[PDB]
């Protein structure tokens, strides 16, 4: 089932300043009060990423994944649950989906039938993201990942037929832009998936009483091949880093 | 001394000579728990069977499979594999697993191979000359038989042409063998190409019901995940062995280690990128890795125009790990350690220095 | 530890033992350095009891009797402001002998003026 | 900075030892670093070339380490025979050269 | 200017930073060396006319 | 062809550094003589035969 939704406001797409934020760990590795220097894709330093709102917004457009995607989320009340990945978005080609619902997350690797709009519903008894499954070659279903007062941050990768998946969770109470801090990404789950993806969108969730949107931000940043120096302290976190191709000081 | 000096006489002083190695005493291969087994029991434990010319092809991913569960077994009168042989498929993985699973006679078991002829080969089942996977095939004439005749089980008995290798033939279409028209309509020359088996408890052993799985093997350049179970070797500490902990190899001494990792981290470094940490994948508890005691071996002799005697410095080593000293500098074996002081004659290292008068250190 | 290995790098030759001889030449070398700078006397001199030196202060020269290492306060603050097949091999001369030396050093200066380095 | 010259040093020599460590992480154009993982993926013929290339490329980094060792220790023994000079000249006497 | 040179050179290491590091350290020498033998003032003494 | 190239500019480019290296410490020492000589000579008179 599909459903048009066509009462959105017309505005332009925000940018802002990624200031030093979309760090992840490269690796399972622990390091104890040590200096590594890395090259892998980052997210670089006070970079202009972009900015998508939901407050009447709506925004759900297909964004090109190009190398890997930051994805941040100023979100009170759980209105973001999950992502579209794939490269048509359609049952001609193997697309990726990543649920959260009221009880768990579901990941699935299918030939699927993605909807125009694609959205949930809240009690959420409204599903309305597909219309088919043909043919599956994955599923994994694990537990759940989750003034505006949660940070959620995100790091989609596609190496070697691997798909990464980084997040890490903040307690922020900053109103409108990203705060300015350091917070390294753990990561939370690598999927086995070997299929090609050069497009995403991101899933919501409508509020019936029409339909209303809750209130919510959303940013989108680029991976680009670059190198780090991340510092780790005594207990094995990563607490500051240095972008070598930003400025000379910091080269 | 004298083999490294090239020399029948050796002068008074300290020749290193060789190199001391711990040699590993046990191989330690952890991996993580078993868990998440693939379906086999839905598969080969199914309470009905498809027909051949419908057979079920089940995907089998993201679990471990074992498969000395199947080959141990005594219940399979077929294991023929084809392209790869039974003792490695619990080592080897694959990306998907491909199970068909069908119901033939008991004469047509054979024509499920590469490369051969019949009706169940060119009409209902093929399989390629190139296939990897194996066979398995059993007698079921106690669950697929009644006393009435089972007619729930169907086959191809006629089609224009052979099928193509992992080809599903469903269609329902009369057969045609003559020139003229069936018009749908079963008469002369034209006849309905599916023909339902007559399973019986009482037929012989080449007509009675056998179930057969087929599975295909299939490398992709998408990650494997179908992996067999590799097997966990007991861990044992404080001895020099070699470890495998998830696919990083080495040798060392496993001890116990109060440094608290994250839950995501698995191994440790240290400064020069050296694996000096480790998580153990079975229990999640931190291991240290102390490089086993290699050291330097060094002679310590006088003149042999005065005496034979010698002693041996095995450099970096503790005393338990080899007229016994320990010294900052190694273990010294051979040498009685005195409280005097003297010159020093042939030097030690670490404030500590040789003397003959026997030897003393 | 792999067996292959060492059986293909036997091939090469003794490249290996030219290295190990090299190694083991500098750290004779630096034993042999440090006994040319530092062990110039064979009398192990002391200072007087009275340190009645006619006005003189050598407080922060000599070694002090209250630390463990007998190290000066200026060894001491020097010693403080100073921070796979690899083994690292113990000098010669340890620490504590190094600090003696340069004392019997400074209590022969001190004592005999230059007449120690010259003879008795 | 007052003690720079030691601590120079010391820190060549520790930064010479970890260049020599993380050399080992290098494949040298093999297939892989880790020479268990050529002995399994790979069948003796071609095993063979992959750990001579693994082989050549340490002996290598080796003779560069031990060169580089030799010079800095030709250099530390001039400035220890300086020193013995010193020793000799200012402590054990009283000397007329200039600075 | 090749960039897949590059790309294999990576594979040797850290052999182009050891050659870089040597050559800056002789570099930096020749003007110690040069500080050394003529700067043994601080005051630039002049003739009197 | 390009892994032959390298190791043959790589080997030619340690062997000039070594021998760089080797240069660098010698001049180094004549240095070292001409300080002590524009001490000892032109900052005083000096007792040194020769
Ligand atoms: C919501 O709008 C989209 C955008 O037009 C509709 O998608 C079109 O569907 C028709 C159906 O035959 C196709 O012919 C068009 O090519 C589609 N266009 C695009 C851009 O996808 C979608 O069908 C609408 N939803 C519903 C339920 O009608
Ligand atoms: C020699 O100098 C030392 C150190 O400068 C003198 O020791 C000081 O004595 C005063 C007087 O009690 C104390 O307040 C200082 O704390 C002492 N300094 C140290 C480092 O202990 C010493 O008195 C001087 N004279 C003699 C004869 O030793
Ligand atoms: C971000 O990009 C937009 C257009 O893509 C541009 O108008 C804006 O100035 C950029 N911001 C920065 C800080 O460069
Ligand atoms: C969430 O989705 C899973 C997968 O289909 C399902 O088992 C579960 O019941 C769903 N929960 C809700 C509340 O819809
Ligand atoms: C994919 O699905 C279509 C229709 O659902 C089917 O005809 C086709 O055989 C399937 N292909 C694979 C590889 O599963
Ligand atoms: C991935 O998809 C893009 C866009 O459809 C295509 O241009 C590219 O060739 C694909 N890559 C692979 C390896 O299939
Ligand atoms: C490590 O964590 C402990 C408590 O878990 C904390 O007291 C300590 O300050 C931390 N160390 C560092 C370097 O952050
Ligand atoms: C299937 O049935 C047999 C016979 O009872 C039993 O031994 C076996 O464990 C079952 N499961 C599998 C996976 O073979
Ligand atoms: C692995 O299984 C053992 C028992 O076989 C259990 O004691 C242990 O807790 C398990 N570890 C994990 C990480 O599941």
């Amino acid at each position: 089932q599909c459903v048009n939704l066509t009462t959105r406001t017309q505005l332009p797409p925000a940018y802002t300043n990624s200031f030093t934020r979309g760090v992840y760990y490269p690796d399972k590795v622990f390091r104890s009060s040590v200096l590594h220097s890395t090259q892998d894709l980052f997210l670089p330093f006070f970079s202009n990423v972009t900015w998508f709102h939901a407050i009447k917004r709506f925004d759900n457009p297909v964004l090109p994944f190009n190398d890997g995607v930051y994805f941040a989320s100023t979100e009170k009340s759980n209105i973001i649950r999950g992502w579209i990945f794939g490269t048509t978005l359609d049952s001609k080609t193997q697309s990726l989906l990543i649920v959260n619902n009221a009880t768990n997350v579901v990941i699935k690797v299918c030939e699927f039938q993605f909807c125009n709009d694609p959205f949930l519903g809240v009690m959420e008894s409204e599903f309305r993201v597909y219309s088919s499954a043909n043919n599956c070659t994955f599923e994994y279903v694990s537990q759940p990942f989750l003034n505006f007062k949660n940070l959620r941050e995100f790091v989609f990768k596609n190496i070697d037929g691997y798909f990464k998946i980084y997040s890490k969770h903040t307690p922020i109470n900053l109103v409108r832009d990203l705060p300015q801090g350091f917070s390294a990404l753990e990561p939370l789950v690598d999927l086995p998936i070997g299929i090609n993806i050069t497009r995403f969108q991101t899933l919501l969730a409508l509020h019936r009483s029409g339909w209303t949107a809750g209130a919510a931000a959303y940013y989108v940043g680029y991976l680009q091949p670059r190198t780090f120096l991340l510092k780790y302290n005594e207990n094995g976190t990563i607490t500051d880093a240095v972008d070598c191709a930003l400025d000379p000081l910091s080269e | 001394t004298k083999c490294t000096l090239k020399s029948f006489t050796v002068e008074k002083g300290i020749y290193q000579t060789s190199n001391f190695r711990v040699q590993p005493t046990e191989s330690i291969v952890r991996f993580p728990n078993i868990t998440n087994l693939c379906p086999f029991g839905e598969v080969f434990n199914a309470t009905r069977f498809a027909s051949v010319y419908a057979w079920n092809r089940k995907r089998i991913s993201n679990c471990v499979a074992d498969y000395s569960v199947l080959y141990n077994s005594a219940s399979f009168s077929t294991f023929k594999c084809y392209g790869v042989s039974p003792t490695k498929l619990n080592d080897l993985c694959f990306t998907n697993v491909y199970a068909d699973s069908f119901v033939i006679r008991g004469d047509e078991v054979r024509q499920i191979a590469p490369g051969q002829t019949g009706k169940i080969a060119d009409y209902n089942y093929k399989l390629p000359d190139d296939f990897t996977g194996c066979v398995i095939a059993w007698n079921s004439n106690n669950l697929d038989s009644k006393v009435g005749g089972n007619y729930n089980y169907l086959y191809r008995l006629f089609r224009k042409s052979n099928l193509k290798p992992f080809e599903r033939d469903i269609s329902t279409e009369i057969y045609q063998a003559g020139s003229t028209p069936c018009n749908g309509v079963e008469g002369f020359n034209c006849y309905f190409p599916l023909q339902s088996y007559g399973f019986q408890p009482t037929y012989g052993v080449g007509y009675q019901p056998y179930r057969v799985v087929v599975l295909s093997f299939e490398l992709l350049h998408a990650p494997a995940t179908v992996c067999g179970p590799k097997k966990s070797t007991n861990l044992v500490k404080n001895k020099c062995v070699n470890f495998n902990f998830n696919g990083l190899t080495g040798t060392g001494v496993l001890t116990e280690s109060n440094k608290k990792f994250l839950p995501f981290q698995q191994f440790g470094r240290d400064i020069d990128d050296t694996t000096d940490a480790v998580r153990d994948p079975q229990t999640l508890e931190i291991l240290d890795i102390t490089p086993c005691s290699f050291g330097g071996v060094s002679v310590i002799t006088p003149g042999t125009n005065t005496s034979n005697q010698v002693a041996v410095l095995y450099q970096g080593v503790n005393c338990t790990e080899v007229n016994v000293f320990q010294t900052r500098a190694g273990c010294l074996i051979g040498a009685e350690h005195v409280n005097n002081s003297y010159e020093c004659d042939i030097p030690i290292g670490a404030g500590i220095c040789a003397s003959y008068q026997s030897i003393i250190a | 530890d792999s067996t292959e290995c060492s059986n293909l790098l036997l091939q090469y030759g003794s490249f290996c033992t030219q290295l190990n001889r090299a190694l083991t030449g500098i750290a004779v070398e630096q034993d042999k350095n440090t006994q040319e700078v530092f062990a110039q006397v064979k009398q192990i001199y002391k200072t007087p009891p009275i340190k009645d030196f006619g006005g003189f202060n050598f407080s922060q020269i000599l070694p002090d009797p209250s630390k463990p290492s007998k190290r000066s306060p200026i060894e001491d603050l020097l010693f403080n402001k100073v921070t796979n097949g690899l083994t690292v091999l113990p000098p010669l001369l340890t620490d504590e002998m190094i600090a003696q030396y340069t004392s019997a050093l400074l209590a022969g200066t001190i004592t005999s003026g230059w007449t120690f380095g010259a003879g008795p | 900075s007052a003690l720079g010259k030691l601590q120079d040093v010391v820190n060549q020599n520790a930064q010479a030892l970890n260049t020599l460590v993380k050399q080992l992480s290098s494949n040298f154009g093999a297939i892989s670093s880790v020479l268990n993982d050529i002995l399994a993926r790979l069948d003796p013929p071609e095993a063979e070339v992959q750990i001579d290339r693994l082989i050549t490329g340490r002996l290598q980094s080796l003779q560069t380490y031990v060169t580089q060792q030799l010079i800095r220790a030709a250099e530390i023994r001039a400035s220890a025979n300086l020193a013995a000079t010193k020793m000799s000249e200012c402590v054990l006497g009283q000397s007329k050269r200039v600075d």
